[PDB]
DNA sequence: CACTCTACCGATAAGCAGACATACCTCTCGACCCTGT
RNA sequence: AUCGAGAGGU
DNA sequence: ACAGGGAAATGGTTATGTCTGCTTATCGGTAGAGTG
């Protein structure tokens, strides 16, 4: 069984040595089936809440990703947003960013 | 699908993406799914009866 | 001095004050707004927020997800202040020092006066530190004068404005009464 | 605009877990139904009423919105 | 720094041996026991091919 | 500033806080709302700045000078200046050196303004 | 869509105009406006696939092979 | 939407919050980096705990230039498609444009063709633009020269390049190298061999770029094409068996799994008093206030005040509603809502009325039942998975 | 009004390398080499 | 802690 | 016996089909313009 606990130093998700504890991992076929029945809510949850879960920083300016926060051009970081973005797609834009491409993340808010 | 590297380098040097609310990004960004409780419909309250 | 903006703000409103009447609503709504204003100083792009007069438009309010309330988008205009550059303000000082002293101009409170800039005015050591000049004139707490302001400089760590004034001139003199 | 005027479950399930969390948050109810032991029976004893606060509003793909009342609409 | 036990592992030690190589590198192994007798949810099997999972 | 935005003049800001305070009584007198720092900072300062007591006979004064070409800028610059003389204008602005000897004209206007109100 | 449509998210595309017979049988159906479709189509698909081929039919293997061509065609071929 | 585009030198310029270039192999593992190692301490920001690093990309001098591997085909259909232009301020039209697999590098080939007569003053714009380093059919193009005539652009150019669907930023020379943070930590033998490279070559440069420097400028370009370019919380997997003597929306399950995971409920006024006759009797594990989180166990000796604010997970008991999955199977009707039943073995218990809807005999098979979180999805699972 | 002769676009095969092992999940059993001070 | 391989219930 | 650089090779060549895609020769098929 799984309630909470240790995770998975790379990735941030319960390890694969479920002695003690761990967890499972979110499969294909239950995202396919979800997305068949038509769930929106619950697939989220399990996807942010219960799984790594994290935050994001932008000027409302600039297009870059501010690592508080802080962005060197527009130095006023009066102008920021934090939107919930799971650390999967962090890991990503930061491997983006080490090989040598940018990301554009248009906000509204 | 196939190999993620030339796909990612294509849409680097392509540079031009539109606002979309596919699959993507809804599973890999966090945005919420436009399918079935999360379609194209709000739930703003109303004051007149109230 | 004084600027009227208009300007979205998403105010928070529990659901407890939910009932028929539409007047306890209302009221519920202003004093949230009311209270939720009388928690911040001021921004750097639009400066300090004074109060609201009038409400423009109701917005019909959204639902937030995993917390349960619901969010009014409403369309308001309120009263702001901010001080240009070169805008002559009229302040009263509180706290003297040696190098200079501490005006306030309404809400503001960091606006500092420079002493290297004082051809006349003469520090006089004790108790009350106080500026004498040839005209017999003398700048104390619950004393108004009138300074120019040459710049002002933003701190992000007090949330307020640096202003520096000047006195350099040809007679200067305090405000006499008519 | 919608001559039905049938509601779709998925709406019926937002709405009945919205007015479930909207109750959880120390709100009464507009029924004299109180007195029960989980928040389901009381979102499921309004909804099955007509006096509903919120309503609905849907979306065209063609870049509008309707409104719809949920006083007007029927459920089954 | 210590080896603990986890979840499945459990019982009473029934010997411990402990023993060393001529590199110089101390070993040591404790084993312990555990009796059991079936429980719902183990698998049975025959000599021709049935398998099945007792359920009362 | 958004399409709505005009500069407010002097001694509105003491009716309405003057207003604002008669109702903090009854807002201090209800437990649910606690009262704001700012209201009688701004009423102490206003207290502290006030000059006028008719905004209407002022505005309908100095409108003409809002058709000679003048913006609300300088005019709250003239009104929170109580401005009448010819130094007081020059160490207000130093850029009206060459302007001078037309502007003296609405300072005198102004001068006798504030003498007869 | 609320429309009866059957729209795509990518360019507002429409693919039919109605989810559901309107011959002179009426029945009504679970499949509602906001019930995605192509996700239950392609898994009411692969499953009498998955069928036909797990078991060793020969009878069936025509039948699976058939449908197996029908769902490799290509807008480019060559003899 | 999100949109991608390359990185430019100034882009990782700006980005790069350190002003000191990195040179020692020391200097990776410094404080401005975050804290993803185990000793240590920052200087940045200064977050204690791993959950709050997020980390601090960095940049290092590269005086040298060097093409992008993977968009030489970008540079060469935007070379190839521009119309015949002059002046770019404000006998060409035979050009052609080849490259060269010299060691894995990909140069760019500026050849003539042979029908044409070669003439020394001849592209007099590439003489004032740059020195004609080789008088043959071989010549080595630099970048410097092609970041020469693209830095001018002009308005036609601008608005062909926008309609064709590219544009070119200032990041195919690759002037500042972006270091990733120590999150990660053969990639780092690269890094540390391509380091010991470019300073080697660095200290081995003497004026401006010519022939002994170029014969010295490609080890380099050959190192660098060569070899340099989820989980989820809830769960719970037992062998299944038969009871028919139990409603189909009933399901057994056993006891340590029902003790270890809880179910999220935020505190309502209808229920004041269950809460509190739940919560004094022990059986709930732990309760979250604000945004720290206070355990249940032995040890407190004051009682548990009630309030809306403090969130509480109660035990799973009879009323939980939980939803299954299955192996993969193509119908969605295997994923099913029912509720939970207590008992004191250690298996869970499916009636042999759902073996048509699932696909799992009672041969061994293993299943995988999650639990709803949020009220939300408590009722999302309550109304569409239901029976 | 017939002839020849090589620059240019196709269609061709025609050759060239790769590329791939559904998925959920369990358990145990070993993991870079030559040389200098 | 990490990697790889082998043997498994589906 | 341990710190520092990035190497250490042993020739060998008879033993998944089947495919998609990318890059080169090969075949014509013109299509002009020297002549006539
Ligand atoms: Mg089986």
């Amino acid at each position: 069984f799984r309630n909470t606990g240790p995770v998975h130093p790379l990735t941030r998700q319960p390890v694969a040595d479920r002695k003690r504890f761990g967890g499972i991992k979110f499969g294909e076929m239950e995202r396919d089936c979800l997305i068949a029945h038509g769930a929106s809510a619950n697939l989220h949850e399990r996807l942010f809440t219960l799984s790594d879960s994290s935050q994001m920083h932008i000027c409302r300016k600039c297009k870059t990703y501010a690592n508080g926060p802080y962005c060197r051009v527009c130095v006023s970081s009066d102008h920021v947003v934090r939107v919930y973005v799971p650390y999967g797609a962090k890991l990503l834009c930061q491997e983006l960013f080490s090989m040598g491409i940018t990301l554009n993340f248009d906000t509204k808010l | 699908l196939i190999a993620p590297r030339k796909c990612f380098e294509k849409a680097a040097e392509k540079c031009h993406t539109d606002s979309l609310s596919t699959v993507v990004g809804s599973c890999s960004w966090g945005k919420r799914v436009d399918v079935g409780t999360g379609s194209q419909f709000e739930l703003l309250w109303n004051q007149k009866e109230t | 001095m004084f600027l009227k903006v208009q300007l979205p703000w998403n105010v928070m409103i529990p659901a407890e004050n939910m009932d028929a009447k539409g007047l306890m609503l209302k009221r519920a709504i202003l004093v949230e707004l009311l209270e939720a204003f009388a928690s911040k100083k001021a921004t750097k792009e639009l400066g300090y927020y004074v109060a609201v007069t009038t409400l423009d438009k109701i917005g019909e309010g959204k639902i937030r997800e995993h917390t349960g309330e619901v969010l009014f988008p409403v369309m308001f205009s309120g009263m702001t202040f901010k001080i240009f550059k070169g805008e002559i303000i009229h302040g009263v000082v509180h706290k003297v020092l040696k190098h200079g002293v501490f005006m306030r101009c309404g809400p503001i409170e960091n606006v500092y006066l420079s002493y290297t800039k004082m051809p006349d005015y003469k520090y006089i050591p004790g108790e009350n530190p106080i500026f004498m000049n040839e005209k017999t004139s003398r700048i104390q707490v619950e004393t108004t004068v009138r300074v120019v302001v040459i710049g002002i400089k933003w701190m992000e760590v007090e949330r307020e404005f640096q202003a520096l004034a000047s006195l350099e001139g040809d007679y200067l003199g305090p405000l006499s009464e008519e | 605009r919608k001559t039905s005027k049938f509601m779709t479950k998925y709406e019926r399930a937002r709405i009945l877990g919205t007015r479930a969390l909207q109750i959880s948050m120390n709100a009464p109810v507009m029924v004299e139904l109180e007195g029960e032991t989980d928040p389901l029976e009381i979102a499921m004893k309004e909804l099955r009423q007509r006096k509903i606060p919120f309503t609905i509003r849907r979306y065209l793909p063609d870049g509008s919105f309707e409104e719809w009342g949920v006083d007007e609409l029927i459920v089954e | 720094h210590s080896i603990k036990l986890k979840h499945t592992e459990r019982g009473i030690v029934q010997k411990v041996v402990l023993s060393s190589n001529d590199e110089g590198k101390n070993f040591a192994a404790v084993s312990l026991r555990q009796v059991r007798s079936p429980c719902l949810g183990d698998k049975f099997s025959s000599m021709h091919g049935q398998k099945g999972v007792l359920g009362y | 500033l958004p399409e709505n935005a005009e500069c407010m003049m002097d001694c509105e800001a003491f009716q309405i806080l003057d207003g604002i305070k008669g109702q903090l009584v009854g807002l201090s007198e209800d437990p649910s709302i606690k009262i704001p720092v700012s209201y009688d900072r701004a009423l102490a300062y206003v207290e502290s700045c006030v000059h006028y007591t008719n905004p209407q006979s002022v505005r309908k004064v100095l409108e003409p000078l809002k058709t000679y070409g003048i913006s609300d800028g300088e005019m709250c610059v003239i009104a929170n200046a109580s401005s009448e003389s010819v130094d007081e204008v020059l160490a207000f602005i130093p850029s009206l050196k060459t302007k001078k000897e037309v502007i003296n004209q609405p300072l005198q206007d102004a001068l006798e303004e504030l003498s007869k109100l | 869509t609320n429309d009866g449509t059957v729209r795509n998210t990518c360019s507002n595309s429409v693919i039919q105009f109605k989810y559901g017979v309107d011959s002179e049988r009426g029945h009504q159906g679970l499949f509602e406006a906001g019930e995605p479709v192509g996700v239950l189509a392609a898994t009411a698909m692969s499953n009498p696939a998955y069928k036909a081929v797990l078991d060793s039919s020969p009878n069936s293997n025509s039948s699976w092979e058939l449908m197996k061509e029908v769902l490799l065609c290509k807008v480019n071929f060559q003899n | 939407g999100i949109t991608f585009a390359l990185a430019s030198h100034h882009e990782i310029c700006i980005q790069s919050i350190s002003e000191s270039a990195i040179n020692h192999p020391s200097q990776l593992t410094n404080a401005f980096l975050g804290l993803p190692l185990e000793f240590g301490k920052c200087e940045s920001c200064g977050a204690t705990e791993p959950d709050k690093c997020e980390g601090h990309f960095g940049y290092i001098q590269l005086p040298v230039p060097i093409y992008h591997p993977a968009h030489v085909n970008e540079l060469k259909q935007m070379l190839s498609l521009l119309c015949l232009k002059c002046l770019k301020i404000k006998e060409a039209s035979q050009i052609s444009i080849k490259d060269r697999a010299s060691d894995g590098a990909s140069y760019l080939e500026l050849k003539l063709p042979s029908r044409s007569r070669l003439q020394p003053g001849c592209w007099n714009f590439l003489e004032r633009y740059g020195y004609r380093y080789g008088s043959d059919y071989t010549r080595p193009l630099l970048a410097r020269e092609v970041k020469e005539i693209l830095r001018r652009i002009p308005e036609e150019s601008r608005k062909k390049l926008t309609a064709k669907g590219h544009i070119p930023q200032e990041g195919y020379i690759l002037e500042y190298l972006p270091v990733p943070p120590n999150c990660l930590s053969p990639s780092r033998i690269e890094l540390k061999d391509v380091l010991k490279k470019v300073i080697a070559i660095k200290s081995s440069r003497s004026g401006e770029t010519n022939f002994e420097s170029h014969k010295a400028e490609a080890s380099e370009m050959f190192r660098v094409v060569d070899t340099y370019l989820k989980g989820s919380g809830f769960s719970s997997r037992s062998v299944i068996t038969g009871d028919a003597y139990r409603h189909v929306n009933e399901v057994g399950i056993p006891i340590e799994i029902a003790q270890r995971i809880t179910f999220e409920e935020r505190v309502s006024v209808h229920n004041r008093g269950y809460l509190q006759k739940l919560v004094d009797d022990k059986l709930c594990l732990s309760y979250t206030q604000g945004s720290t989180t206070y355990s249940l166990r032995d040890g407190s000796k004051g009682h548990t005040e009630l309030k809306p604010g403090q969130v509480v997970h109660r035990r799973v008991m009879d009323g939980d509603v939980v939803f299954i999955n299955r192996p993969p199977t193509t119908h969605k009707h295997s994923l099913q809502a029912l509720r939970v039943y207590v008992h004191e073995d250690n298996t869970v218990k499916i009636n042999p009325l759902m073996c048509s809807p699932l696909s799992a005999d009672f041969d061994g098979d293993c299943v995988h039942l999650f639990y709803p979180q949020s009220l939300s999805a408590k009722a999302e699972v309550m109304e569409l998975f239901s029976v």
